[PDB]
DNA sequence: TATAATGGGAGCACGGATGCA
DNA sequence: TGCATCCGTGAGTAGA
């Protein structure tokens, strides 16, 4: 599977919705008390991944034995954080917008 | 460098770019630096 | 200066290739423990220690030796890898 | 060329 | 979004780029819920594409968007990749490295063309792993663990240690350079050879090719890892081995200054 | 200018002579302050275009 | 102006501030609509600027709060001439406000700093180069963890096996999980009290062999 | 056609080099369009993607030499032989 | 010992304080010494007159200010990093319009910043200094137009963010125009506007040829100034609907109000010199009687078409000229900025006048300080003219507050500098220094307060001269700016005098800078000194003009970055300025009055004056700079002795009796050494390190907090988990490491413990705790400890404690410690040394005494010298310097040689005659004879021609010693070298670039968020950077593995940088590398910006790098 | 949730490329 | 076809 070339596209809102693993709706970072994620927000595990290796955000599933489990009550899939990296989402404008570098 | 035929593998371009940037700053109608960047 | 160095440019068409023999070479011998080496016992590359002398222990010198020495074959399309490296296992146990 | 200006603009339309 | 050493918190400006355009993607849903007039809903359009715009590429269009009480044009991804600060020259094309240090350099005249001065703190530290490993095959550390600790406490380093990094470094080379590389010879390859002191020894015939005098430069070291690496630096970029420029192919180490006067 | 410097570093300046000099020396300076930019930029370009 | 919404933004809200002046008017009491709308307008304005001026999102209540301290240490710092303390802050706050409550809400009333904040007097550096990142393991410590299991898997091998593969399988190392006494005691065939006491024991002889060879000791810190 | 050696580097087939040097928008979004692909022909694309750069001992004509024992040589000559 | 003068030029003048730049100007702007009522309109008092009246109660004006008294000292200031500051108090009045009721308050501003004695301040605990910005001056200015030969450019400039510049120009087509906003408009629209008629206009300006008929429109003045107002809002307004009322808030907003558009006092009288006209404000425009009325527009344009009609006595301004530039000082900048700080107060209480209860209002309810404070605060601390206070030494501060920029806000950006701001203009004599500027990109941009060189109230730099009457010169001081100077003839400070006439028929003089020679009768004036041409620094440098400006240039900038040395002496040839600058920069400490000394100790001097008073002087003992080196003062007087008024006291750091001391006097020897000096380097002796000559304090401060945190609070303890005796050896019993211990790498300073962050403990972690019969301690270990490279004898402590009095922490922050370090670093290989005459270099090699050159009397050389480093650089100050110093070595006595005018060469070969008989007949009278090796070196020397054949071998000697030349034996062989080599005395600096400082070393460390690089720096324990052109280095040598490796192994590749670490702990080769991670960076970041980038095979199929974990 | 209030406030230099007169 | 507009460039490392 080695890289022999690198292709550039544009993106159809199909394939950028096929990327994002939630849509972001709260304009939230995180808690101005217990400092985590907060639900529908920018930096929510439900979205992008969970923050400890192999653990939730309620904690139910603290370990590895757990792989691609999704947790009923929190909602974060249990797995490695590097995902964190590596997770776009997403956010459906009420009205479309021109993308500036094909505008000016 | 070595007074003998260029070893196939050897990047020339790198090497080119690099032996006309180097006396750049020693070069002082048109003379010297701005002459070179006209051309 | 190493030594021999016209030498091993004299052996090669380029000296990029002198290098990746070089290199692979060294991977053999780091690979095998020096088992598998060409060189005769005083041939041996050695190091000075607080002790006494002892085997040198970079690969690379060792490479350039037994290349200088020309008891190595090298080129390209000689032997498949995995024949090479199953060969190699069996004679040279790790 | 101001967003500003313009709404304000559209404004004293009405 | 990440809490620095005083448990304040610093955080991306695309953090408060997303934050407009949810806003106003969400204050723009409810005017469309509510049946705004025409105009509302016009201005609230107008102020969504400008908020992709900013995100997208920050002052491309109009006036850039600063955060409250700065004039600072906040960072958009335009921004992020292009540029002298951007990804690609950066972080891409150019990258810090491990293995590397620098020092003040000073002449070497008693070193072979082949050779530089590498003081013994230094290489320590440069060549770390190996006498962690070297340190174990002897006998003046169990394991790694206790030798990295024992290394951690310069009063516990004994003489022991700087025997076994001698036969660390054997054989190989480092590369020492200098800024600004204007050729390929602002990088060379060299035998370190263990001194006391903290400067870096340089010979005296790279000094041209280098443009280095001493009145207080500096030069950064880099240890090639692989035997691939080591056999690269050693046949290809090795000192002595590079005599003769590549520009006009004329001797680039030649004798000057000093040596010339005497002869 | 008109008058030149009689004088060497042997010999030693006078005040005027040294002040007539110091627009010289700072023009030089100046020159090399901003010729290393330019010829950076042009050997960036070099490189860009021959790399391959 | 100036509350760290802009213009555009004010002026939206003001205008949902107006439709629901529309929607709630009524003609009947004489009075004219300005009047009424005003106030919702204000009002949403007001609920605007407390909801979405902070990136740490923080309840409107505790921002009237944080604004109401804010005017309290201004006053204070106005009469007395100089910036007040916690204490003088607590007292002119009323009953129920001490030092440490001040403290711990200008605290959280701190707003995070941009990343891209100029350090030098050029556009070189930026502050986020000189954060490190705390999160993912260093080579060192995995190397530390890797040779950890490595030595742990080493001198765990020295003894009958069943009793070793109970203790791992307590504190596990085969499966990941903590097994109660009874599950783990139904593993292997056994039952209940008999296994707590074979995982002790097991540390009574694990306390044999390292402590001869005493390689666990670094690992420690 | 003759044009200077920035319109040349900005003209170059590899969208990664071109992006790289200058003008960064204009290059990314024709190559967007254009859904073009880069060979990783020269050095920079190499460069930036980590990868083994085509030269020096990079190249494909050096990288494929093998070196054998005589005795390795042989085994191999008897395997080729009886087989 | 005796000190010898020379010269013959007697300075008429003293050196005028060399703080005045600051210290002046900082307190003429805030004016606390002048009663309320005697307080001038300039400085912060302005900022008090422009924003007030406030109206539109309806009305709120300012009656009085106060500044009061700081509230701690300056130490504690620097101590507890506060900011040493007087509050602000402001007593306005509100006023009714309607009820004639007055409410008379006073209220607090918020504090204010105060200077010291010294001309720099304290900001939150560091010293700072506010650094002069030089810009172009307000005024009138006439330019040849570049793209149009004949015709010219008027320019109308006003303050620094006054508002807009004004362009007015004759275009191609024949009309007048003018640019305003980057809008090009005829002129007669607004000269209708301020009333102007056509029949005005045309008798006025009638005169120049046709140039009227382009002003002639009759569309123009078909109309009344109304509808020309109307038209020209429309133009310069468009969108915004042409209301009179809303013409008039605009127009007389940008041209006329004086709260907006402002000229410079100095641009109003450049107005007034230059077009001959009286300007009634310092607006061009005036709103009076309901009209505009026009003061600048007319005379500018008279002037303009006078200039351009080739009207005799109308000539084109040089901008660069040093009378069109002027300097904006500390207190002009920090007013400015408390006008744009005042200003926002307007909005507050306009706002707060609106709404509320107009019946209920205070000024202390409609006053809010916060935007005041904020501005002030923003100027000291983020500003770019506010700098961090270099002190090294005495005189680095000393230079550092005499600084001339051109950069800055208001000022220049770099790269938008040609060669002409960057010259060295004509006028720049007596008043920038020619010599003193950075090198590199900074060159031209900043530079250097001239000695003599004084600025005026209205920011033009003016230079002395003394007036010449008919060949006679009188005492009479004039300070002169550069337009000034302009118009008379001035000769040189040289000029041969008997008396004070003119004895020379033909002199040297300047006419506009040009250089002429002249008679005495047409001298008008004179120069005070040669020193008034250069700064400070420079005039420090002896044989100046026998340097090459360029060396003589970082001569002059390394004095500055000279460390203070214990032993630190004057030099052995002075420029007899060497006391003013100690003076100046009261490093020493000096006597009051006349008076008799009580008592003399190490931590203080108690003096009692005649008048009876005891009065006790502190000393500042082992005190850390900015810098990190060591201040301290040590008493030069004892106990019973009789001192007059402004005698030395105490010796300040690097001085020695009074005297600036930036170095050692060393015995060097110019000649190669086997190639140890090879370029520019320096070998010394080991002798010098014996007798502690160039060894210097230092000290470093390590800080550390303990927090509240929502896990647990962090507490500084001695109880460290995991850790033996012998780390907690040196710690007290609260976890501060105590005082005198001596502290390496490794060791911990202050030990503070965290509560763990919330982990799940690996089966193997936590089974590991069992197996040694432990729990898991509920805290880790943070502890403070000492970064490689460091380290040394704690000398102080301090803990600042929440719960105790007088201590008040930032929020959250539990307590705070601060650990002063101390070490004596001893000269060694890598330290940078230099003299003032530009030559510089390291340490390369540090020989034993035997093997150093030495003279025939067994004496070694200290120093030797590459000679190779003289010629190229031309910089023979040192040569004279070491034979004048050879001189002074045998005869036991210093010299004083000012610039320019000092000792020549007959002179020195005289000091060096009397110093040879002490040097030989000392020999011969102790029974010895010439040496065979002197009779060779002499045959030599005969073949040289440096000695006249015949000669007796002591003659040849004296005719070699005369030279600055003796014989010289190796030590290492005992035959002499084979010619006479220069030997002599030369004063060497250690500069603060040392070697143990800029070591640094990484096998591996921390990584950067977002990128997963190394991070940089040695303070960080970062990498170092590869960059473009390091790659394109191993591109063009083609190692592909090595750069591979650079650009994987070594930075971005996690798993690659992992697994080559456990690779190479095990004795195995570094494995593959991978994908790089600021590459998976780069692809997301440019998915962000909605472009797939997807990375295919050679079948055009997919390939994923991110390993299945960015897909559903 | 109720007098009436109705349009803002700041702020060098040379090249290629395209747009327009 | 030439004048004029916008837009995008302007050395490296170190330190701070
Ligand atoms: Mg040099
Ligand atoms: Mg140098
Ligand atoms: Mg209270
Ligand atoms: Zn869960």
């Amino acid at each position: 599977k080695e890289v022999r070339k690198v292709r550039i596209a544009l993106a159809s809102p199909e394939k950028i919705r096929s990327w994002s693993y939630g849509e972001v709706e709260k304009p939230e970072t995180i808690n101005y008390r217990t400092l985590k994620p907060e639900r529908d927000g920018l930096f929510d595990e439900r979205i992008f991944g969970p923050i400890k290796d192999y653990e939730c955000a309620c904690g139910k599933y603290k370990r590895q034995r757990f792989e691609g489990k999704v947790c009923e009550r929190c909602g974060v899939e249990v797995t490695k954080s590097i995902v964190r990296r590596y997770r776009m989402g997403h956010i459906e404008l009420a009205t479309p917008a021109a993308h500036i570098w094909f505008v000016k | 460098s070595m007074a003998r035929p260029v070893s196939i593998g050897e990047a020339v371009g790198i090497v080119a770019a690099q032996s006309i940037g180097e006396p750049g700053t020693q070069l002082t109608i048109t003379q010297g630096l701005p002459r070179v960047i006209e051309l | 200066a190493e030594p021999g160095i016209d030498k091993l440019f004299g052996m090669v068409d380029s000296k990029y290739r002198l290098t990746v023999v070089v290199a692979k070479r060294a991977q053999q011998l780091l690979r095998h423990g020096f088992k598998n080496t060409v060189l005769e016992p005083e041939e041996r590359p050695k190091m000075q220690t607080l002790e006494g002398l002892f085997d040198d222990p970079n690969a690379v010198t060792w490479a350039m030796k037994e290349l200088l020495t020309g008891r190595l074959v090298f080129g390209e399309n000689l032997v498949p890898e995995d024949r090479l490296q199953k060969e190699m296992e069996r004679l040279y146990p790790v | 060329s101001d967003p500003v200006r313009q709404y304000l603009h559209e404004i004293g339309q009405v | 979004m990440v809490q620095v050493d005083g448990g304040r918190f610093a955080t991306s400006d695309l953090n408060d780029l997303y934050r407009r355009l949810i806003n106003r993607n969400n204050r723009l849903k409810k005017l469309l819920a509510q049946g705004a007039p025409e105009i509302i809903i016009r201005n609230e359009k107008r102020m969504l594409q400008e908020a992709v715009d900013a995100l997208l590429d920050n002052g491309r269009r109009g006036a850039p968007v600063t955060n409250p009480g700065s004039d600072r044009p906040l960072r958009s991804l335009t921004d992020i990749l292009s540029g002298k600060q951007g990804r690609f020259r950066q972080n891409l094309l150019g990258k810090r490295v491990d293995y590397s240090g620098r020092s003040v350099i000073v002449v070497g005249p008693q070193l072979k063309l082949h050779q530089c001065g590498l003081p013994k703190r230094m290489a320590l530290e440069l060549f770390k792993p190996f006498l962690l490993k070297k340190m174990e095959e002897k006998g003046i550390a169990p394991n790694v663990k206790a030798a990295r600790r024992m290394l951690e406490r310069q009063r516990d380093i004994k003489d022991e240690v700087w025997d076994a990094l001698e036969e660390v470094i054997h054989g190989k080379v480092v590369l020492l350079n200098r800024a600004p590389t204007l050729h390929r010879l602002g990088i060379q390859a060299f035998q370190p050879v263990l001194v006391e002191g903290q400067s870096i020894q340089l010979h005296p015939l790279v000094c041209e090719a280098f443009n280095a005098d001493f009145d207080g430069d500096q030069m950064a070291v880099h240890v090639p890892l692989s035997s691939f690496a080591q056999a690269e630096a050693r046949i290809q970029m090795l000192s002595a081995h590079n005599l003769l420029s590549p520009a006009s192919g004329e001797p680039l180490a030649k004798p000057s200054r000093d040596i010339i006067l005497g002869l | 200018f008109e008058v030149p410097v009689r004088s060497s570093f042997r010999e030693g300046l006078t005040v005027l002579e040294y002040f007539i000099s110091s627009h010289g020396a700072r023009k030089g300076g100046a020159d090399t302050a901003l010729r290393t930019a330019d010829s950076g930029y042009l050997t960036r370009k070099l490189v860009d275009v021959t790399h391959e | 102006t100036g509350r760290g919404l802009s213009f555009l933004d004010l002026i939206q809200e003001g205008n949902q501030g107006l439709i629901r002046a529309v929607e709630k008017f009524e003609y009947k009491r004489r009075f004219k609509f300005s009047t009424y709308a005003t106030w919702w307008i204000r009002q949403a304005i007001n609920r605007a600027i407390a909801d979405q001026a902070r990136t740490i999102r923080i309840p409107v209540h505790m921002v009237e709060t944080i604004n109401k301290l804010s005017r309290t240490a201004r006053q204070l710092q106005q009469e007395l001439g100089r910036e007040p303390t916690y204490e003088e802050i607590a007292e002119a706050m009323g009953p129920g406000w001490d030092a440490k409550r001040v403290e711990e809400t200008l605290k959280i009333a701190q707003e995070p700093v941009s990343l891209e904040t100029p350090i030098g007097d050029e556009k070189d550096s930026f502050y986020g180069d000189f954060i490190p990142d705390e999160h993912l393991p260093s080579p060192v410590d995995a190397a530390t963890q890797s040779l950890l299991s490595e030595e742990l898997e080493k001198a765990l091998s020295k003894l009958s096996e069943r009793e070793a593969m109970v203790l791992k399988l307590r504190k596990g190392l085969i499966d990941g999980r903590e097994h109660t006494l009874e599950e783990v005691g139904a593993f292997f065939g056994v039952t209940r009290e008999r296994i707590r006491q074979i995982e002790n024991k097991a540390l009574r002889k694990l306390k044999y062999h390292e402590s001869r060879t005493r390689k666990l000791r670094d690992f420690l810190d | 056609l003759l044009m200077g050696v920035t319109k040349s580097a900005l003209s170059t087939k590899s969208w990664l080099s071109a992006a790289s040097f200058q003008n960064t928008t204009h290059v990314l979004t024709e190559a967007a369009i254009a859904g073009k692909k880069d060979e990783l022909i020269g050095l920079k694309e190499n460069v930036i993607l980590g990868r083994l750069i085509p030269a020096g001992t990079g190249s494909d004509f050096v990288r494929f030499t093998q070196v054998v024992d005589q005795k390795t040589l042989k085994a191999i000559e008897e395997a080729r032989k009886e087989a | 010992m005796e000190i010898k003068r020379f010269g013959r030029i007697r300075e008429v003048i003293p050196l005028p304080p060399l703080t005045e730049i600051q210290v002046e100007s900082y307190r003429r702007a805030l004016q606390a010494d002048v009663p309320p009522e005697k307080r001038e309109n300039v400085g912060i008092q302005a900022a008090f007159r422009e924003t007030f009246p406030i109206e539109e109660g309806l009305v709120l004006d300012f009656l009085e200010y106060r500044l009061g008294e700081p509230p701690f000292p300056q130490d504690e200031c620097r101590e507890k990093d506060l900011t040493y500051q007087a509050p602000l108090y402001a007593r306005l009045q509100l006023i009714h319009k309607d009820t004639g009721l007055i409410k008379e308050d006073e209220v607090f501003l918020g504090h204010i910043p105060l200077m010291t004695e010294d001309g720099s301040f304290i900001i939150n605990g560091a010293d700072r200094v506010i650094v002069s910005q030089i810009h172009r001056s307000p005024g009138v200015y006439f330019t040849p137009d570049p793209a149009r030969p004949g015709r010219y450019i008027a320019s109308i400039i006003p303050l620094p963010k006054r508002g807009p510049w004004i362009d007015l120009e004759v275009e191609p087509n024949g009309v007048v125009s003018m640019k305003v906003n980057k809008r090009k408009f005829p002129l007669v629209l607004l000269l209708r506007v301020l009333g102007y008629d056509q029949e005005t206009l045309a008798r006025e300006l009638g005169a120049y040829g046709e140039l009227v008929q382009g002003l002639m429109d009759e569309s123009v003045f078909a109309m009344r100034p109304e509808e020309a107002l109307i038209r020209l809002f429309t133009l310069l307004r468009p969108g915004d609907p042409p209301k009179r009322d809303k013409a008039v808030a605009y127009v007389y907003g940008l041209i006329a109000d004086p709260r907006r558009y402002d000229l410079g006092e100095a641009g109003r009288y450049k107005a007034e010199e230059k077009l001959g006209i009286r300007l009634s404000g310092r607006t061009l425009a005036r709103f009076e009687d309901g009209e505009f009325k026009d003061e600048v527009f007319l005379p500018t344009l008279r002037y303009l078409f006078a200039l351009t009609a080739g009207v005799p006595g109308h000539e084109v301004d040089d901008i660069d000229h040093l009378g069109n530039r002027r300097i904006r000082t500390v207190g002009e900048l920090m007013t400015d900025q408390f006008r744009v700080g005042l200003a926002r107060l307007a909005r507050g209480v306009r706002e707060r006048m609106l709404m509320g209860s107009e019946d209920s209002l205070t000024p202390a309810k409609l006053v809010n300080s916060r935007p005041l404070e904020a501005a002030i605060r923003e100027f000291f601390s983020r500003s770019q003219l506010s700098q961090f206070k270099d002190e090294t030494n005495p005189l680095s501060s000393l230079r550092h507050k005499r600084r001339i920029s051109a950069l800055g806000p208001g000022g220049l950006t770099r790269e938008r500098a040609g060669f002409d701001v960057r010259d060295v203009h004509r006028t720049h004599y007596g008043r920038i220094c020619p010599v003193e500027t950075p090198e590199g990109a900074n060159i031209g941009l900043i530079t250097s307060l001239a000695a003599y060189a004084r600025v005026d109230e209205l920011g033009f730099i003016r230079t002395p001269y003394r007036r010449v009457v008919g060949g006679v010169v009188t005492d009479e001081v004039v300070y002169m700016t550069a337009t000034e100077e302009d118009r008379y003839t001035i000769a040189q400070a040289n000029t041969p005098l008997e008396g004070n006439r003119i004895a020379a028929e033909r002199v040297v003089a300047r006419r506009k800078g040009e250089p002429v020679i002249v008679s005495p009768e047409e001298v008008e004036f004179m120069d005070v000194s040669p020193k008034q041409v250069f700064s400070v620094n420079t005039n420090l440098i002896p044989f100046l003009e026998h340097d090459d400006a360029n060396r003589a240039l970082m001569g002059s900038n390394m004095q500055t970055q000279a460390v203070p040395l214990i032993r630190a002496q004057a030099p052995v040839v002075m420029t007899g300025l060497e006391e003013r600058v100690v003076r100046d920069s009261l490093a020493a400490l000096y006597a009051e009055e006349d008076g008799e000394v009580a008592k003399v100790d190490g931590n203080r001097i108690v003096v009692r004056y005649e008048d009876g008073r005891l009065v006790e002087y502190p000393l500042r003992r082992f005190y850390r700079s900015n810098q990190g080196t060591a201040l301290d003062q040590r008493p030069r007087v004892v106990v019973g002795q009789r001192v007059r008024k402004g005698d030395l006291l105490a010796d300040g750091p690097a001085s020695e009796n009074g005297f600036l001391a930036l170095g050692q006097n060393v015995l060097v020897a110019i000649m190669p050494f086997d190639g140890y000096n090879f370029e520019d380097a320096i070998v010394i002796s080991e002798e010098l390190l014996k007798r502690d000559f160039y060894t210097s304090i230092h000290i470093e401060r390590y800080e550390i907090e303990a927090r509240d945190t929502k896990l647990g609070p962090e507490r500084i303890t001695r109880d460290i988990p995991h850790l033996s005796e012998a780390a907690l050896r040196d710690l007290d019993e609260e976890g501060v490491v105590r005082i005198g211990a001596e502290v390496k790498p490794g060791d911990i300073l202050v030990g503070r413990t965290s509560f763990k962050g919330e982990s799940e403990p690996t089966p193997e972690e936590r089974l590991l705790r069992s197996i040694f019969g432990e729990k898991a301690r509920d805290v880790k270990d943070t502890s403070l400890r000492v970064p490689p490279g460091e380290g040394g004898i704690v000398v102080r402590t301090v803990r600042l404690r929440r719960g105790d009095p007088g201590v008040e922490l930032k929020p959250g922050v539990r307590e705070v410690v601060r650990v002063y370090v101390a070490q004596k670093r001893k000269l060694q290989v890598g330290d940078k040394l230099a003299n003032r005459h530009g030559n510089k270099g390291v340490v390369a090699k540090i020989l034993p005494v035997e093997d150093m050159p030495h003279l025939p009397d067994g004496t070694p050389v200290d120093v030797i010298l590459n000679p190779l480093g003289v010629p190229s650089r031309m910089n023979l100050g040192q040569i004279l310097e070491t034979h004048l110093g050879l001189a002074g070595y045998f005869l036991g006595q210093r010299y004083i040689s000012p610039i320019f005018d000092g000792a020549k060469e007959p002179e020195i070969k005289e000091l060096l005659a009397q110093a040879f008989e002490v040097y030989f007949g000392k020999r011969k009278g102790e029974g010895f004879g010439v040496d065979k090796r002197e009779v060779e070196v002499l045959r030599r020397a005969e073949k040289l021609g440096l000695v006249t054949p015949g000669k007796t071998p002591e003659e040849q000697l004296k005719e070699l010693f005369l030279q600055g030349k003796v014989v010289l034996y190796d030590g290492r062989t005992g035959e002499p070298i084979e010619g006479p080599i220069v030997v002599g005395q030369m004063f060497i600096m250690k500069l603060y670039h040392m070697v143990e400082d800029k070591m640094h070393a990484r096998s591996t460390g921390p990584y950067s968020l977002i990128t997963q690089q190394p991070l940089g720096g040695k303070a960080q324990f970062g990498g170092q950077r590869f960059g473009e052109m390091e790659v394109w280095a191993l591109e063009a040598y083609g190692a592909a593995h090595t750069l591979q490796e650079m650009l994987t192994l070594k930075s971005d590749d996690i798993e690659g940088r992992n697994a080559a670490y456990e690779a190479i702990i095990k004795g195995e080769d570094v494995p593959e590398p991978s994908v790089p991670e600021s590459f998976r960076v780069l692809v997301k970041e440019l998915q962000a910006l909605a472009l797939d980038v997807q990375t295919l095979d050679e079948k055009d199929n997919p390939v994923d790098i991110f390993e299945g974990l960015a897909s559903k």
